[PDB]
């Protein structure tokens, strides 16, 4: 995951949106495969094709969310000519939330996902600019 | 890093002692009594120098003295020695027990014709002292300089200044 | 090399004897001939059914005692040490604890087979 | 150790087998005795933070003796090159390397 | 962080160097609070076993108070020793590395410019 | 070539592991662990430890003999599964051998392989020591030091085996 | 890290993957625990014998001693599981819910 | 079980743990865990019922697997450093296996599935050993190998433990399962501050043990194992419900109670190391713990649930349970915040 993230953060914001969409879609797809593995392991599918169907259902939901975020957050930063703006990630995060609603067939989850995924994307962008550390190296 | 230094094939040239293991074991007790000084000199060099390249000259005097040892047996005790090591050579374990009668004949020839007295039990295992002019190696391990220790902390132990200083605590 | 060749020869001779046994004789195979043997009457059930082990507790204890031979077999070499007082103390301590284990199981009816 | 009962009581419970350069039966040496001794003496009393950078030379030699990674790579190159020369008839091995 | 301190006193409750520090006063407020916790233990002991809380077993209540105060006194000696050692190392290190702790050039507010932010 | 005897024994060592790791009837799984124990003894015995190799084989021969008795009592069914009777067992068996083949194929072709660690395919003989010992076996002298040096090891292991007997009786008492 | 260490470390991984993928029999999984101990014994014996670490030569023996205790302990539990359900199947061990 | 055999097996559990704490050789550390598992299982099988057999078997399978991974780490560490000392490991792969082996033993997420089930399947007294004493040995090892532990691995396990422990505890009505998921969540706080200040790991462990031992002692007094069984305590031992209220509030991290100290000190060390997002997330996620502690106070002390007629017969008998150290533990688990600077003795 370190490799893909470094690829994503090396591409300047608002440029090469085809590449950034590839990076985010990879991150989302990998997340959907990690969820499928545990779901298949802990909730045994009734048949092999029923479990391959479940893997494809979760992996496509996560890949679509990742693809829409990178695409929507990259064109927004391109049209506005504002690369270092968390508002671009807020738009991208909410779009990913809406895609989750469509896949779940629930308007309520679409609204909630847009609100919280939008904030999270904005917070991720701020941390990149400011230098926020989630797993900070010990210093004292 | 660096090139491993090796002696030339001319530095390793020496007259070998081409005698089988049964010959050496038959003469071992007398060999260790006569050739002690060059032997113990070389054996001190190996343990102090820890490098076979630094003890080649001593290693040649081991060969030179072993040859002179066998030449003296070849001049006076040729026949008794041959019978002795032929009987030791017969056994799979090269046991001394089975050749006492032949050992006695070999021991008496050297005693009369050379003055060699067989070492007693426990003599050859003694730790001995050797005089040598070779200087004692100073850095046989080629160690670097050891890192300086952390500055030691010493002095009078006074009370903590204003207590623990943990948030609002006064003590 | 010698040990491996000695093993190959022993198991090659064993194999060739089996091969001759199956290919030299005249065979007349039919169903009743190869049915399982139960003294003349058909077996009542499968031989693969569970077979209760009444000495299961003694069999577990064999695993623990069989590991004492691994700890005790080095004793001939251990007796060559210069620390005989320590070596003899721990040799007897180890054997004694092996004996206390036997005494405990014996007294607690552990060596008696289950009814 | 979390609680150092050994050090205070003066009893050696398990320190005698922690390193391979310690006293051995019949003074039998380990193959990497010199390398371990140098790394242990270099990094004594200076903490692992400093030893990780100030005794890096001794510890890399010690690891070379333990696993022989660099020696085997060097042997591989010589052996691989010799086959290439021989495969194209460009090198005749000497007698003492064949019999 | 002080586990490997140079002080070669390992697995000792109170290293001998701790005897250079003043002991806690028997009227120490921290020691009085520890003694009070012992009294609360005495009363809670009576209540769970359904005894007159204040009166029952005065012999047992005294042993609760004494046991807490006794243990508390030594935990305070070790507590003060550990903080004394913390300051000893800190000042020694600052002395051993003067370049890392320079004396800043003093300035006065008549010389230092501070931006002014109106509140209007 | 006999220079690769240790490597050839280690391939059988893995194949035996795939035998019981695929988990057929424990009767056949026990056979697989005996083969691995036998070759494992061979591998250790070629590095200079004869006591260790013969001992582990001796301990696992008695270990699987108790397991055999426990399999006929508590781990048996009407049709004990072999490495071919079940797709799950057969699938895991073929997978194990294929990975063994690829690892063996690449190490003997490239003389190297990088999986977590970096392995060298020159041959196990390149790391042996060129000096001889004295009049003793170094492995035997180390094992015999358990009683002169390992006083603490003898006590804990001795106590563990004692409590082991007490515990198994307690677990199996049933009342 | 010779080519022998590859197979020994692969044997441990095979037995570990074998232990983490139960089929039905508790006895089949117990064999994988004893298989893992065998790999660790061989890997430790090789390293110790190759480095001429004399005193460490007893460690592999002490490793087998405590492998038997675990193996005996695992068998004792298998007896009680069998006495309660008539088989050693792990699917019966589900009365307790996470 | 013979009382003498119970005492001997109990001391063997302690000896295994004590061997791990005093050992400086990795082999002895492994021997400590093996001795500890050998003695713990018979105490789980003491009542000899199917649920106890399942709990022991699940526990044995998990612990046995972890000990195999720990031995693999020791041997790999031996191949790359040629020494057995119990200190920082010298290979990254050895660290991951040892870290994961110690995570399985502790029951940290995602190796937590056994903790809720083993605790439910064994008596309260055996559960108290499982959730308090069994944590000393693995925490002893982490305390000594933390310099080499991968930061991402240890912090990931800590965060998952705090999440899974909080969520799992919401859907539980069994006290042993509530205490089990609470334990998993608290393991996260211990190992989250480990890379930054191992002293605060000891502080949280000591306070967690005291509070946890207090809850089991009070559940043991009334032989209550369910929420509703505990809901009758107000009608038999009213004082016991107040002590449960104070302890549960303390376990939730509410000041001025003792259980606020470990959170308060852990946030301090992480914020000194410029770790701000994680302490905030950890503190907020801990509100999940405080919710299902509050739910126990509601049905235990702050309300009066329906009783049953036969309860009147229990009014005529005293509590004959030993309840050892309960008056002392309950005080230490509630009123220790004024003595917080005493955490320096752990250094
Ligand atoms: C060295 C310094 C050690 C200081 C502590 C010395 C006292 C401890 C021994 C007293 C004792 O028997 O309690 C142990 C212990 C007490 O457990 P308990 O049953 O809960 O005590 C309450 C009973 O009702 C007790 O009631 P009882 O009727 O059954 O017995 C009366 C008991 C009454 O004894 C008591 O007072 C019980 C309370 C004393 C122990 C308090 C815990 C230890 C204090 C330190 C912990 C606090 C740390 C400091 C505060 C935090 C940090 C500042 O008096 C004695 O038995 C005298 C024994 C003299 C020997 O008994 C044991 O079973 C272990 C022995
Ligand atoms: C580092 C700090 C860490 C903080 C961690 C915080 C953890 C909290 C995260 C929890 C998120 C959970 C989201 C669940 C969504 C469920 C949706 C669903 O299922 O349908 C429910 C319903 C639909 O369900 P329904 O159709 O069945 O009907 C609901 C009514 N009843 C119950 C009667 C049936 O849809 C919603 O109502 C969702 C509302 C969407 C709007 C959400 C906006 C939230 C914005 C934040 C709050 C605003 C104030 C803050 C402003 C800040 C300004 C900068
Ligand atoms: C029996 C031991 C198992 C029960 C204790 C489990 C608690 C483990 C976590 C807390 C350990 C206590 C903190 C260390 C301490 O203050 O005591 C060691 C103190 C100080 O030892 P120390 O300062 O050298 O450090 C050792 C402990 N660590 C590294 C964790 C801090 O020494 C003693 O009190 C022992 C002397 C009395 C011997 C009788
Ligand atoms: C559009 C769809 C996108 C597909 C998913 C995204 C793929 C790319 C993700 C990625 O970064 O690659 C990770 C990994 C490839 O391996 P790696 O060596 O790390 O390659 C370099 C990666 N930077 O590729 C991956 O494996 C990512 C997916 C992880 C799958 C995890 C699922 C659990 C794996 C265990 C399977 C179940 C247990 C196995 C035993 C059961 C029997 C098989
Ligand atoms: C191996 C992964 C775990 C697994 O076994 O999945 C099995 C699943 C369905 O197999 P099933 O026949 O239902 O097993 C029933 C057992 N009582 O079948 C599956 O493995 C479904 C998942 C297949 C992998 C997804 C595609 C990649
Ligand atoms: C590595 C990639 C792993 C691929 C997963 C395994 C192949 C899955 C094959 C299809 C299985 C059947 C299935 O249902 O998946 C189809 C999936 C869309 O799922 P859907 O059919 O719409 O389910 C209903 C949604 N509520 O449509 C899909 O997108 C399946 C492919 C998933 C990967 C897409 C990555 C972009
Ligand atoms: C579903 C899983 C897949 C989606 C999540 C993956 C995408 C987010 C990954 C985070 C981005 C990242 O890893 O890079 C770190 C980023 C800056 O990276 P970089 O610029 O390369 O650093 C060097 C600067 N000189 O710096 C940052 O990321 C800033 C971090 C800000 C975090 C704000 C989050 C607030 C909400 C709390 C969530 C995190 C805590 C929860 C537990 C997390 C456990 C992992
Ligand atoms: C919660 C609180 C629980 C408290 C439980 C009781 C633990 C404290 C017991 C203190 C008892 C003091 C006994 C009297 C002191 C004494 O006479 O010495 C006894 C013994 C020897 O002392 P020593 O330092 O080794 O000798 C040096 C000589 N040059 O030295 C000793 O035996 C010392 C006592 C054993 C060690 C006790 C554990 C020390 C660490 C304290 C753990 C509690 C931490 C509390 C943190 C709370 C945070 C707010
Ligand atoms: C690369 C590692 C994976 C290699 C492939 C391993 C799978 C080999 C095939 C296999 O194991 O069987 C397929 C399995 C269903 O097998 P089966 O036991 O017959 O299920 C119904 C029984 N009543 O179905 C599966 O679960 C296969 C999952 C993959
Ligand atoms: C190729 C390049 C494409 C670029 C696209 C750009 C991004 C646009 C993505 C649109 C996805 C889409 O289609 O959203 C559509 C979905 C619709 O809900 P559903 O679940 O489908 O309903 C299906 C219902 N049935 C099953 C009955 C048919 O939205 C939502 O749930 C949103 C609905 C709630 C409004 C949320 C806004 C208010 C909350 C926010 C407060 C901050
Ligand atoms: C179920 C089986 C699992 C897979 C086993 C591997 C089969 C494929 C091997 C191909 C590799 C190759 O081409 O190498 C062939 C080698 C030959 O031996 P060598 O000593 O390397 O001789 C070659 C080097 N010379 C020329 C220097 C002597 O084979 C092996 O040593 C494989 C192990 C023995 C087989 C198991 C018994």
């Amino acid at each position: 995951a370190k490799t893909v993230l470094r690829q994503y953060w090396d591409i300047p914001e608002g440029t090469e949106c085809h590449r950034k969409t590839y990076a985010t879609t990879s991150i989302g797809g990998a997340a959907g495969l990690v969820v499928s593995a545990y779901s298949v392991a802990l909730k045994t599918p009734t048949s092999f094709l029923e479990g391959v169907a479940r893997t494809g259902r979760y992996t496509f939901t996560a890949a679509a969310i990742g693809a829409i975020f990178g695409l929507t957050s990259c064109i927004s930063a391109q049209v506005r000519e504002k690369p270092d703006d968390p508002l671009n990630y807020l738009i991208g995060g909410c779009a990913g939330g809406l895609i989750l609603g469509a896949r779940t067939r629930s308007y309520g989850i679409g609204a909630a996902a847009c609100a919280y995924m939008g904030l999270t994307a904005a917070l991720v962008k701020m941390g990149q600019l400011e230098g926020w550390q989630v797993f900070a190296e010990p210093k004292v | 890093p660096g090139i491993v230094e090796l002696p030339s094939l001319e530095d390793l040239k020496v007259q070998e002692v081409k005698v089988s293991s049964s010959v050496l074991k038959a003469a071992a007790h007398h060999y260790g009594a006569q050739c002690d000084k060059p032997n113990k000199e070389f054996m001190l060099c190996r343990w102090e120098e820890k490098d076979p390249r630094r003890c080649l000259e001593e290693g040649k005097l081991v060969n030179q003295c072993a040859l002179e040892f066998f030449r003296q047996i070849k001049r006076h005790c040729a026949e008794p020695f041959t019978e002795y090591w032929t009987c030791i050579d017969y056994s799979g374990l090269q046991l001394f027990r089975r050749c006492r009668k032949q050992q006695a004949q070999f021991d008496e020839c050297v005693l009369d014709k050379l003055g060699w007295v067989r070492p007693d039990l426990g003599d050859l295992s003694k730790v001995t002292k050797v005089k040598t002019d070779r200087p004692l190696p100073e850095n046989p391990y080629h160690s670097r300089a050891r890192p300086e220790p952390n500055p030691e902390v010493e002095g009078d132990l006074k009370p903590a200044r204003h207590g623990s200083r943990l948030f609002f605590w006064t003590m | 090399m010698n040990l491996m060749l000695a093993l190959l020869t022993n198991f090659t001779l064993a194999t060739l004897l089996v091969i001759i046994a199956f290919w030299l004789p005249q065979l007349n195979v039919y169903s009743e001939k190869t049915s399982p043997y139960e003294c003349g009457f058909d077996p009542m059930g499968s031989a693969r059914l569970p077979f209760s082990m009444k000495f299961f507790l003694v069999a577990i204890t064999f695993l623990l005692f069989d590991l004492e031979i691994a700890l005790l077999l080095p004793l001939p070499w251990a007796s060559q040490t210069a620390n005989l007082n320590t070596m003899l103390t721990m040799a007897l301590f180890l054997i004694i604890l092996l004996a206390v284990s036997l005494a405990y199981e014996w007294t607690q009816k552990g060596l008696e087979w289950t009814e | 150790p979390f609680f150092d009962v050994q050090k205070r009581l003066g009893v050696d419970l398990d320190r005698w087998m922690t390193i391979q350069s310690a006293e051995q039966p019949h003074k039998i040496p380990s193959r990497c005795h010199a390398f371990e001794k140098e790394w242990i003496e270099c990094a004594h009393g200076i903490g692992s933070i400093r030893a990780e950078k100030e005794c890096k030379i001794e510890f890399e030699d010690f690891r070379e003796c333990l696993l022989r990674q660099k020696t085997m790579k060097r042997l591989h190159a010589i052996r691989r090159q010799r086959e290439k020369l021989i495969k194209e008839g460009k090198y005749t091995p000497p007698p003492h390397h064949s019999g | 962080m002080m586990t490997g301190r140079q002080g070669r006193a390992t697995f000792q409750f109170l290293p001998d160097e701790a005897r250079s520090l003043p002991p806690p006063k028997l009227t120490d407020p921290r020691l009085a609070f520890v003694g009070f916790l012992g009294y609360c233990s005495g009363l809670i002991d009576n209540a769970i076993r359904r005894r007159p809380v204040l009166l029952a077993g005065l012999h047992r209540q005294l042993l609760y108070i004494t046991s807490f105060v006794f243990v508390g006194y030594y935990l305070l000696k070790r507590q003060d020793y550990m903080y004394a050692v913390r300051d000893h190392d800190m000042f020694s290190y600052i002395k051993s590395h003067p370049e890392d702790f320079p004396e800043k050039d003093k300035k006065t507010y008549g010389e230092v410019f501070e931006e002014f932010h109106p509140v209007r | 070539m006999m220079l690769y005897i240790v490597f050839i024994l280690s391939v059988i060592f893995v194949m035996g592991f795939v035998g019981f790791s695929s988990k057929p009837s424990p009767i056949y799984g026990g056979l697989g662990l005996i083969v691995s124990g036998g070759v494992g003894c061979g591998i250790v015995l070629n590095f200079g430890g004869s006591f260790l190799g013969l001992m582990v084989f001796l301990i696992y021969l008695g270990g699987m003999m108790v397991v055999f008795g426990y399999t006929t009592a508590m781990a048996t069914e009407q049709y004990p599964e072999i490495w071919l009777s079940n797709k799950a067992v057969l699938g895991a068996f073929v997978t194990g051998l294929l990975m063994e083949f690829f690892m063996v194929y690449y190490v003997l072709k490239d003389k190297e392989v990088e999986v977590v660690f970096e392995f060298n395919g020159l041959g196990d003989w390149v790391i042996y020591d060129t000096g001889d010992s004295g009049f003793f076996s170094e492995e035997a002298m180390g094992i015999a030091a358990l009683y002169s040096y390992g006083t603490w090891l003898v006590i804990v292991t001795g106590w563990s085996l004692l409590i082991g007997v007490v515990v198994i009786m307690e677990i199996t008492r049933g009342n | 890290m010779s080519m022998v260490y590859m197979n020994i470390m692969m044997a441990f991984t095979v037995s570990l993957v074998g232990l983490l993928m139960y089929r039905s029999h508790l006895m089949s999984s117990l064999l994988c625990l004893e298989g893992m101990m065998l790999s660790l014994f061989v890997m430790a014996a090789l390293t110790i014998l190759n480095s001429h670490f004399t005193l460490a030569s007893m460690m592999p023996i002490i490793l087998l001693v405590f492998a038997a205790c675990e193996a005996a302990l695992g068998l004792s539990l298998l007896v009680m599981v069998s006495n309660t359900y008539g088989t050693d199947y792990v699917q019966n061990l589900n009365l307790l819910q996470c | 079980m013979n009382p003498i055999i119970f005492i001997i097996i109990l001391l063997t559990i302690m000896l295994g743990t004590i061997i791990v704490m005093i050992s400086s050789h990795w082999l002895l550390v492994w021997i400590g865990f093996e001795m500890n598992m050998l003695a713990i299982i018979p105490i789980m099988m003491k009542n000899h019922n199917p649920r106890a057999t399942e709990a022991s078997t699940k526990y044995f399978l998990t612990q046995s697997t972890a000990s195999m991974l720990l031995m693999m780490a020791v041997i790999i560490n031996l191949m790359f450093s040629g020494q057995w000392t119990v200190m920082k490991l010298f290979n990254p792969m050895a660290s991951m296996l040892m870290t994961m082996a110690l995570a399985m033993k502790l029951g940290m997420a995602p190796f937590h599935f056994w903790v809720p089930e083993v605790t439910q399947g064994i008596p309260l007294s055996s559960g108290l050993i499982l959730l308090t004493w069994q944590k000393l040995a693995p925490m002893s090892v982490l305390y000594q190998i933390f310099p080499s532990i991968n930061l991402n691995l240890i912090l990931t396990l800590s965060v998952l433990s705090i999440l899974i422990g909080g969520w799992g505890g919401l859907n539980q009505t069994q006290l042993r399962k509530i205490m089990a998921y609470s334990s998993i969540a608290h393991m996260g706080w211990m190992t989250a501050v480990l890379p930054y200040n191992p002293t605060m790991t000891l502080l949280n462990l000591i306070i967690y043990i005291i509070m946890t031992s207090t809850m089991f002692t009070m559940f043991m007094a009334n032989s209550t194992t369910t929420t509703l069984s505990l809901s009758h305590t107000w009608n038999k031992t009213p004082i016991m419900t107040v002590l449960i209220l104070a302890t549960l509030l303390s376990m939730g991290g509410l000041p001025p109670l003792s259980g606020f100290m470990p959170k308060w000190m852990i946030i301090q060390e992480m914020t000194k190391n410029n770790s701000i997002i994680l302490p905030t997330f950890m503190a907020i996620t801990a509100l999940l713990n405080l919710y299902f502690y509050m739910r126990l106070t509601y049905s235990t002390t702050l309300t009066m649930f329906p009783s049953t007629n036969n309860m009147k017969m229990k009014w005529q008998f005293p509590l004959m349970k030993k309840m050892t150290f309960l008056p002392t533990m309950v005080v230490l688990s509630t009123m220790m915040l004024p003595l917080t600077p005493m955490l320096s003795v752990l250094e």
